[PDB]
RNA sequence: UGGAGGUGAUUUAAAUGCCAAA
RNA sequence: AGUCCCUCCCGCUCGGGAGGGAGGCACUCUGGGGGGACUGCCGGCGAUAAGCCGGAGGAAGGGGCGGGCGACGGUAGGUCAGUAUGCCCCGAAACCCCCGGGCUACACGCGCGCUACAAUGGGCGGGACAAUGGGUGCCGACCCCGAAAGGGGGAGGUAAUCCCCUAAACCCGCCCUCAGUUCGGAUCGCGGGCUGCAACUCGCCCGCGUGAAGCUGGAAUCCCUAGUACCCGCGCGUCAUCAUCGCGC
């Protein structure tokens, strides 16, 4: 309802039609996935240290080169 | 008419625009608490040094944020509710001491209205009017679909205040309020959830439509 | 206490109400039905803005002191609309300002250096000085950091 | 009988401020600093003070004369020579490493001015240009 | 792209070889050493060659 | 290093060449 | 700026201001010379090379920032109506002067702009702060006359000296309160001026009156990465007079 609380530890790489989407890898911090790690896409610049809030934790970005 | 206290008005300690103290102001959202900058400062106005280096937007204040939020037109080339706003010759832009001036005759009635620190009540607009889940666009066979991604915390705040600005210009556009007064509504709409409110419209309405793409 | 220590406005304000005492200082016939300038668009609305110009004026001397006509006429000018075109300054008339210089000399303000200007006699230089103490000790009563001036 | 005198400048605006023993009186260009117009103006030429503390605040007296610029510009020439007056006046590292946490600017100054302008509507700016039509 | 000159880099390693215990570690005895060993006429290029030598100097010192 | 084969796939629509050259 | 002499003001003067004279080159400025930044220092990646990424110190950091300079050639691109030039023509008219007309016409299509459609305002009174350039066929302070546009005298200046030259956006007080209006100022009537040999065709300025369309703009589409874009005025070129333009501030 109000999300999951999950922190960045790797940038992966850029993606999208005009480059405009970045590949990460987080960590849950919150939840019944504490602890998990799992890929995903964020839209905006990102740095590693930032906690992004996930409204669903079982949705994997597919893997880019 | 102000009185001459006010025309000459003379601070003593590091607050902001010596009138109202920040310490006791928390962020509730766990994301954006690195990115609202809430470190003492008397005049919230820095020159445009931060906008040369990489992510150094960071350690600005948040009100020097929303006064050059609102030192703008408001609707050149996209429509707000429903139409141009083209000002031009009579718009804010380079026009930061009107700005300042706007910005404080809002704070002094948010405090008047609901008896709380104005800041607390920005913060608390800005966290309702954060977007968590957007979407991008793909084409295929001369249509575009849509597929929902997440947001950074930067740009959350970005939104945000972009939004809530809008919604002010919106508000006293060729109408008999005033630019303080529409500014006052919009914060106090936003921190109270309320519909009426175009900054809370709009992060459901991005919301719903990224949730309908998953 | 000196005229550098109080705000320009409100020491005109007082002294213009000041000079509806002094005999010498009356509005000519010609003015209920003139504009002040070339650049401006309708009649003064205030029914004694003689006597604002004047202190104006007087307080004007006392500063830049010696000027003459032109230079005054360069500083009572402003930005004209001009219909489809773009605004551009504009100089104000002349005879507003040399009847003014020519009525405060015969109340004794001010006296004429030849080829300079005109500049503030004594009188006038007191006149100013003990209004803008009376401002200056009224203002100190809320602005408690102006005690030390 | 001691005497100081420090500079400050920022895009075309020059001031010289002039520091010594006194009873805590500060003017710009012979004005009171508490009458200074607009608000966003006083502010900015009251900082370091305020940083300073009142104690330091009320020994001294200050004049500062400033030329050219504008009036946002030549606020904070004043600002800078007043800094840079209150850090060689007492001579305390505390004061200057505190200014530089505040503000940098307030102590090296700052270098930018305008850039020139070039053809294709050279009246409004280096990289402004004129509507490009193809029919 | 902060890529060295070609002269620049032939006049340094002539001066190298022929005065090889003339240059040392530090970039100012060698910025004055180079002024006075050549005709260079330029501040800048003085400086680049000068940056080289220690280089140069730094590199060889290892063993390479 | 340079070659010869095999099996899979390959995201809407998109026709034409006039004044000239003389 | 400090020190000294005189004069004039305020709370009557302990104190605080403003002019003038001696006097000085401190500070700003002007302009000759010199210093300073080199991937030089530190930690990573790459190959251990070329280099790249991130830090300190620093006025400045990685072509430090903005400009000048455009290779061999092509475009049968533009220019013989800037000047130079071959051929062909006119050569008592297609050469040279003078007077009056035109290039300024007006059912209509298009480019680039300016003014607006109002309160992120309109008006009236008052208060603030620039830079670039230019001046003897000229810049003109200062005094007088006139409601204004303007008129009559006229110091100084061949100019870091005299003059153009006390910008506007901005700030304070009062009136108007969402309306084709105290928004807008097109069109037209009457009267007064300047330049010029000449103002009708066909110039620019001022006063009173008059008061059109316009209530934010379809499909489309342009410019811009930092003292940049937007907003605001000013100088020079052209120039007897005339700037909604060009180049700069
Ligand atoms: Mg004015
Ligand atoms: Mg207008
Ligand atoms: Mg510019
Ligand atoms: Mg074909
Ligand atoms: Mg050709
Ligand atoms: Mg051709
Ligand atoms: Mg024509
Ligand atoms: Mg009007
Ligand atoms: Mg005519
Ligand atoms: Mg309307
Ligand atoms: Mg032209």
């Amino acid at each position: 309802d109000e999300g999951y609380p999950a922190e960045v530890i790797e940038i992966i790489g850029r993606t999208g039609t005009t480059g405009d989407v970045t590949q990460v890898k987080v960590r849950i911090l919150e939840g019944r996935d504490k602890g998990r790690v799992i890929r995903r896409n964020v839209r905006g610049p990102v740095r590693v240290g930032d906690i992004l809030i996930l409204r669903e934790t079982e949705r994997e970005a597919r893997e880019i080169k | 008419a102000k009185p001459l206290s006010e025309r000459f008005f003379i601070p003593h300690e590091i607050k902001v625009m010596g009138r109202w103290s920040t310490e006791d102001v928390e962020v509730r959202d766990p994301s954006l608490k690195p990115y609202i900058n809430l470190e003492p400062r008397l005049l919230p106005h820095t020159h445009g040094r931060h906008a040369k280096k990489h992510f150094g937007k960071a350690n600005v204040h948040i009100v020097e944020r929303l006064i050059n939020k609102i030192m703008r037109s408001g609707g050149s080339h996209y429509k707000v509710a429903g139409h141009f706003m083209r000002r031009e010759h009579r718009s804010l832009n380079s026009k930061k001491v009107k700005a300042y001036e706007v910005v404080k005759e809002a704070f002094k009635i948010i405090e008047k209205r609901t008896g709380k620190n104005p800041i607390q009540v920005l913060v608390w607009a800005i966290e309702n009017a954060a977007p968590r889940e957007d979407t991008t666009s793909v084409m295929f066979g001369g249509i575009r679909y849509h597929v929902a991604v997440d947001i950074s915390p930067m740009r959350r705040l970005d939104v945000a205040l972009r939004n809530i600005a809008l919604g002010a210009s919106a508000k006293c556009y060729r109408t008999k309020m005033s630019f303080a007064e529409a500014l006052a509504e919009e914060i106090i709409l936003a921190a109270n959830k309320d519909p009426k409110s175009y900054a809370y419209s709009k992060k459901l309405e991005i919301e719903r439509i990224a949730e309908s793409s998953r | 206490a000196t005229v550098y220590d109080v705000p320009g406005d409100l020491l005109v304000e007082r002294v213009a109400q000041r000079l509806k005492e002094i005999p010498e200082i009356k509005p000519p016939e010609w003015a209920p039905f003139v504009k002040t300038g070339r650049h401006k668009e309708r009649l003064p609305e205030q029914e004694d803005w003689w006597y604002y110009r004047v202190a104006s004026i007087l307080r004007r001397v006392y500063l830049d002191g010696p000027v003459g006509i032109e230079r005054l006429r360069t500083y009572y000018g402003g930005r004209k609309n001009r219909g489809h075109a773009p605004e551009r300054f504009y100089k104000a008339g002349g005879s507003i300002i040399r009847k003014a210089l020519q009525q405060l000399e015969a109340a004794g303000f001010v006296e004429k250096v030849p080829g300079k200007g005109r500049v503030i006699t004594p009188k006038g230089r007191s006149f100013l000085d003990k209004i803008a103490t009376e401002l200056k000790k009224e203002l100190e009563e809320i602005i408690p950091e102006l005690k030390k001036y | 009988m001691r005497i100081i005198q420090t500079t400050g400048k920022r895009k075309t605006a020059i001031a010289r401020a002039v520091i010594r023993e006194g009873k805590g009186r500060v003017r710009i260009n012979g004005k009171p600093v508490e009458l200074v117009e607009p608000e966003i103006a006083r502010f900015t030429i009251l900082e370091p003070l305020i940083l300073a503390g009142e104690e330091i605040w009320n020994s001294v007296d200050i004049d500062v004369k400033v030329q050219g610029g504008g009036f946002m510009g030549q606020a904070e020439a004043a600002r800078i020579a007043i800094a840079r007056a209150l850090v060689e006046w007492t001579g305390d590292m505390n004061l200057k490493e505190k200014f530089i946490k505040y503000d940098r600017t307030m102590l090296v100054g700052d270098p930018r001015r305008t850039e020139p302008h070039k053809p294709n509507r050279s009246t409004k700016g280096p990289r402004a240009k004129r509507q490009k039509s193809y029919r | 792209g902060k890529i060295r000159q070609g002269f620049i880099k032939r006049v340094a390693r002539e001066l190298f070889n022929k005065y090889p215990n003339e240059f040392t570690r530090d970039f100012e005895h060698n910025k004055k050493k180079v002024e006075e060993l050549t005709n260079v006429t330029s501040k800048k290029i003085r400086n680049r060659i000068a940056g080289y030598i220690t280089k140069l100097v730094r590199m060889k010192e290892e063993g390479k």
